[PDB]
C-alpha cells in the first residue's frame, strides 16, 4: 500500500481519492492519504470549496514513482509532483504516519467497484491521451477539450481521444454506404479494433477512461467519447461474443457507481434508449439493462 | 440548414441548386393472393431531381428489377436514390456540380449525406416547404417514359418548356407548383382545365400546353379556383 503525502492543505478543497471524497477545511493538519491499493491507476481530485468551478485532479500509479501534492498559490491549485529522492520522500511520509496526519484509502475487503471500473484502465495510454510528457501522472480538468471537439482551442491542453464520427470516410466504405450506415462492423472491427486500437481491451480501457473523466470532472467531451463507443460497438451487428458480455460489465459498474443525481447530464437518453432498445445488441446487455431499467427508468 | 418562405427568392439566384424528391422512387399496387393473404406487386419508379432556376429535370427511372430479391424496400429506396444522386453529381462537369442539394424529405438528409462525404462542400439541406413534386407522375409524359422503361434510364426533360423565354424563374417555378398542387389536390379536375381545348397543343418536345400569356392567366386562376374548391369539398367550407 503507498501514499500521496500533502505539503498542507491552505484552503478549504473537497478531495476526491477514486470513488470516495472527503472535505478538509482552511488550513486543516491534513498530510495526505495513505494505505492506497497498490496495482490500479487511480485519481485524486479537487473542488475548492470557494470557486466550485473547475473540478481537477491526477491520474498516477505509485508503481510509476513517488507523488505528493503541494498547494501551489501563484497558480492557485493543488499541483501533483514526483519527489526523485525516493530516501528523503519515506523519512517525510513516516513522520506523518507517525503523528496520523493523513486519512486511509477506505477500500471495504468485499468491494471490487474501482477495479471494475478501471479494468482496462493503464497509465501509459492515459498518457498517450493527455500528453505532458514530462510528468508521470496526468492532469486533467472539467474544461479541458478534446481533438474531436478543437475541429468542430488549445492543443497541449487537449485530450486525444480517438476520434469517432459515423458519417465520416473512415467509417464508410466506397460502395458500401448504406451497408455500413446502418451496420458499423466495419467501423468497430476493421477500422477501430484492428486498426487503431489493436485489440478490445484497449479500445475499453480508453471507454472506461472517457467515461471516469466525465463523471468526476463533468468533463463534457468524455461523455462524448464513453457514449460514441458504446454506440459504435451496440450499433454493430458482428461484435466477438466476449466483448459484449465484458462491455454489459463494464456498463453495469459504471452505471451501478454514477451518483443519482447526476444521471440527468451525465447520461444521453438518445443513445441509451437505442443501445438498449432498438439496436441490434438490443438484447446483448442483460445487466446493463437491468440495472438502467430499476435505476433510471425516467430517462427511458 | 432547412428552407423555408423566408429565403424563398434563394432558389432562384446563381448558386447551383436542385431539389430531389424520392416519393415515386418505391411505389407499388397492393393485391390480395389466391390464399387471401395481402401482397404488392412494385412498377417502375423515378427520381425527381430538378434545377428550380433553369427547369432541367433529371428523371432517373428506377425500373422494378432493381427490387428483386431485396429486403426492406422503403429503406432501400432512399439509399438507392442517394446513390443515384451522387452518381449524376459525379457525372457532371465540376463547374456543373451543385453547391446545395435540398431533399423534399428529411429521411433523405443521411442517406445522401453519407453517399456524399466525397463532395464536403455541396451542402445537403431538408425544406420546410411542402413542394407538390410526389404529382410529377400525373404530367403524361413523364408518366408514359416512367411506365415504359424496361432497364434503368435516365431521361431529361425542361419541366419550364419555354416558359423562361418570357417569365423569370421564380414565376416559371410558382406556376409549376399550382399546377402540380392542382394535378396533386384533383387530377381529374387539373387534367380537364389543361386539355379540353383543341386550339392550344402541347408541342411534341413540351410538356404543357402553348398557352398565350393571357391564357395562362386563365388557366392559373382556374387551377387556383380548383385547389379551393377542393379545400372546401375537403373540409366543407
Ligand atoms: C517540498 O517538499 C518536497 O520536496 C517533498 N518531498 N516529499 C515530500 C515533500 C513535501 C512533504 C511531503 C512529501
Amino acid at each position: 500500500m503507498n501514499t500521496v503525502p500533502f505539503t498542507s492543505a491552505p484552503i478549504e478543497v473537497t478531495i476526491g481519492i477514486d470513488q470516495y471524497s472527503f472535505n478538509v477545511k482552511e488550513n486543516q493538519p491534513f498530510h495526505g492519504i495513505k494505505d492506497i491499493p497498490i496495482g490500479h491507476v487511480h485519481v485524486i481530485h479537487f473542488q475548492h470549496a470557494d470557486n466550485s468551478s473547475m473540478r481537477y485532479g491526477y491520474w498516477f500509479d505509485c508503481r510509476m514513482g513517488n507523488f505528493y501534492i503541494q498547494y501551489d498559490p501563484k497558480d492557485g491549485l493543488y499541483k501533483m509532483m514526483e519527489e526523485r529522492d525516493g530516501a528523503k520522500f519515506e523519512n517525510i511520509v513516516h513522520n506523518f504516519k507517525e503523528r496520523q496526519m493523513m486519512v486511509s484509502y477506505p477500500k471495504i475487503d468485499e468491494d471490487d467497484t474501482w477495479y471494475n471500473l478501471t479494468e482496462f484502465v493503464q497509465m501509459d495510454k492515459i498518457r498517450k491521451i493527455v500528453r505532458k510528457d514530462e510528468n508521470q501522472f496526468s492532469y486533467v480538468d472539467s474544461s479541458m477539450t478534446t481533438v474531436q471537439e478543437n475541429e468542430l482551442s488549445d492543443p497541449a491542453h487537449s485530450l486525444n481521444y480517438t476520434v469517432i464520427n459515423f458519417k465520416s470516410r473512415e467509417a464508410i466504405r466506397p460502395g458500401h454506404e448504406m451497408e455500413d450506415f446502418l451496420d458499423k462492423s466495419y467501423y468497430l472491427n476493421t477500422v477501430m479494433l484492428q486498426g487503431i486500437f489493436k485489440n478490445s481491451s484497449n479500445y475499453f480501457g480508453e471507454l472506461q477512461f472517457a467515461f471516469l473523466n466525465a463523471m468526476f470532472f463533468g468533463n463534457y467531451g468524455s461523455s462524448l467519447q464513453w457514449h460514441a463507443m458504446i454506440e459504435l460497438i451496440c450499433s454493430s451487428a458482428t461484435v466477438p461474443k466476449h466483448m459484449l458480455d465484458k462491455l454489459d460489465e463494464i456498463l453495469y459498474y459504471q452505471i451501478k457507481t454514477l451518483p443519482e443525481q447526476y444521471s440527468d447530464i451525465l447520461l444521453n437518453e438518445r443513445v441509451w434508449n437505442i443501445c438498449l432498445y432498438s439496436s441490434f445488441q438490443k438484447n446483448s446487455l442483460h445487466n446493463t439493462e437491468k440495472i438502467m431499467e430499476n435505476k433510471y427508468p425516467e430517462l427511458l | 440548414g432547412a428552407m423555408n418562405s423566408s429565403n424563398y427568392a434563394e432558389l432562384f439566384n446563381n448558386d447551383i441548386k436542385l431539389f430531389v424528391d424520392d416519393t415515386n422512387v418505391y411505389r407499388v399496387t397492393v393485391h390480395k393472393t389466391f390464399e387471401g393473404n395481402v401482397a404488392t406487386k412494385a412498377i417502375n419508379g423515378c427520381i425527381f431531381t430538378l434545377n428550380p432556376k433553369t427547369g432541367h429535370l433529371f428523371l432517373k427511372i428506377i425500373h422494378t428489377s432493381v427490387w428483386a430479391g431485396q429486403k426492406r424496400l422503403s429503406q432501400l429506396a432512399k439509399w438507392k436514390t442517394a446513390e443515384e444522386v451522387s452518381a449524376l453529381v459525379r457525372s457532371l462537369p465540376k463547374e456543373e456540380q451543385p453547391k446545395q442539394i435540398i431533399v423534399t424529405r428529411k429521411a433523405m438528409l443521411d442517406p445522401l449525406e453519407v453517399h456524399m462525404l466525397d463532395f464536403p462542400n455541396i451542402a445537403i439541406r431538408p425544406t420546410e416547404l411542402r413542394l407538390p413534386f410526389s404529382a410529377a407522375m400525373s404530367i403524361d409524359k413523364l408518366s408514359d417514359v416512367v411506365m415504359k422503361a424496361t432497364e434503368p434510364q435516365m431521361v431529361l426533360f425542361n419541366i419550364y418548356d419555354d416558359w423562361l423565354d418570357r417569365i423569370s424563374s421564380y414565376t416559371a417555378f410558382s406556376r409549376l407548383t399550382l399546377l402540380l398542387r392542382a394535378l396533386k389536390t384533383n387530377e381529374e379536375s387539373a387534367k380537364m382545365i389543361l386539355l379540353s381545348d383543341p386550339t392550344i397543343t402541347i408541342k411534341s418536345y413540351h410538356l404543357w400546353p402553348s398557352f398565350t400569356d393571357e391564357q395562362w392567366i386563365t388557366i392559373e386562376s382556374q387551377m387556383r379556383d380548383l385547389i379551393l374548391t377542393e379545400y372546401g369539398r375537403k373540409y366543407n367550407v
